[PDB]
């Protein structure tokens, strides 16, 4: 038992990252429109091509078809591929996102990655990141051997269960930023959980400066990042 | 600042 | 300057204290049954988190309201003398929450006491659950590898056996899967391993376990992964005080 | 085994 254990992520392929960016949605949603999250799009287009990804985005599909992309990919082989990389930019509750027309939850999106729907992933890192609301609390400041079907995920929240998530209009979401940011410095080095720690941290300092709505002057926001994964996972030089 |  | 490598600091007088809710059996209504192995676990981990310096409190089979009760007493106690404050339930479980002896109890009631602007002399400190209960009735089946204010929300890292929709295993005498491998990797590793890193073994040994002998023929070759979820900021050791 |  070798407790330095990492992913063998030595494949001919560092993997696909799919994007999934909502700028805008079906009137009867009632949903305004999300600006800055071109900004965000742009930048992990940026970071995640870095680290060798072939980074695949699309710009507000209705459920159906982003469905559909989605299933399609979970088939085609990833046997040549280190891992796997899903971004979903757009509003959300609960435990959902919203596509252009309607919302998904995310377990729908999460379980065709699961060991007995897509095989050629078993064993391999599965990296989902959401940008969206978790609920509408808004944070406050104070002052200081066989393999589980369900391994191998990591979802990585822009914020804890409940919350709010916040989003500049120029320069896009406070945790995407953050995000970026880091694996710029990073990523291609640190631990990626140790690195979700790091956004952890750059996140929580920062504070609601400016707002239309003066009640949210001051307030505040955590990520969370859910792991089941089991080795170290680093996105070295390939 | 804005919300999602 | 942003250090990559800050470390919580974990220099007070005192560890903190770990509060352990064992519950071994339910009202009789509650139609749920004895879960047999589970003071091996409530033992094992009294011994684990003595040695990390922790003053461990153990309850067994309270009351919903007898539960919240001692629990809302350490929440308003200091905690300024104090590096950290861990919290684990043992107990049957589903969706979000867990059973005390009469009544189940969703597991944020628990963690919102702990919350900063609740819970003050614990604000920048880590903040530790840890939860052997089920999750859900899905049973996971085996496959072949081919000055800055802080958020009240801050440093909480919540230590489930499980991942969310899914039971959870325990053995009659030996305890439950996930704490027998917590305490086994606490036992080797949990003064010098960086805790998440830790938690990551945790999830790698628990998920080499499958169900071999089971009284419902169908969970024979069944399986487990457990889940961490991670709002801390910082890098967390229990290195010896 | 059992389950919780
Ligand atoms: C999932 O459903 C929703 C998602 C987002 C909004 C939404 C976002 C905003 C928003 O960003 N408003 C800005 C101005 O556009 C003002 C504001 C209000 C509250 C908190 C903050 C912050 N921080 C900012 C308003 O509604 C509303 C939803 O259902 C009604
Ligand atoms: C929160 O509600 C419940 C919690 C636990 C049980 C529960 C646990 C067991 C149990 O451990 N049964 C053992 C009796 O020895 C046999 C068994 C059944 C199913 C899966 C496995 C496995 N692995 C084992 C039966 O019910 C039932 C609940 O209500 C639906």
């Amino acid at each position: 038992f070798d407790p330095a254990e990492k992913y063998k992520m030595d494949h001919r392929r560092r993997g696909i990252a799919l994007i999934f960016n909502h700028e805008r949605f079906f009137w009867h949603l009632t949903l305004p429109e999300r600006r800055g999250t071109c900004a965000d799009r742009d930048n992990l287009t940026r970071r995640f091509s870095d680290l060798g990804f072939e980074v695949k985005c699309f710009n507000d599909l209705k459920a159906e078809e982003l469905l559909l992309k989605i299933h399609e990919v979970s088939t085609v082989s990833h046997a040549d591929a280190d891992c796997f990389v899903c971004v979903f930019l757009s509003h959300g509750e609960g435990n959902h996102i919203y596509a252009y027309d309607a919302k998904i939850e995310i377990q729908t999106l999460t379980g065709l990655f699961k060991g007995d729907k897509c095989h050629s992933l078993v064993g391999k890192p599965k990296i989902f990141i959401i940008q969206a609301c978790r609920g509408n609390q808004h944070d406050v400041p104070v002052i200081p051997y066989t393999l589980p079907a369900g391994a191998d995920f990591l979802m990585c929240y822009s914020v804890a269960e409940g919350y709010y998530s916040h989003r500049e209009t120029v320069n896009g979401s406070w945790y995407i930023q953050d995000l970026c940011e880091m694996l710029g410095k990073y990523g291609s080095s640190l631990e990626f959980t140790e690195l979700l720690t790091l956004v952890n941290r750059k996140v929580s300092q920062r504070r609601v400066d400016f707002c239309k709505d003066p009640s949210a002057i001051g307030k505040k926001q955590v990520p969370c990042f859910a792991s089941m994964l089991t080795k170290k996972l680093h996105f070295f030089p390939k | 600042v804005e919300i999602x």
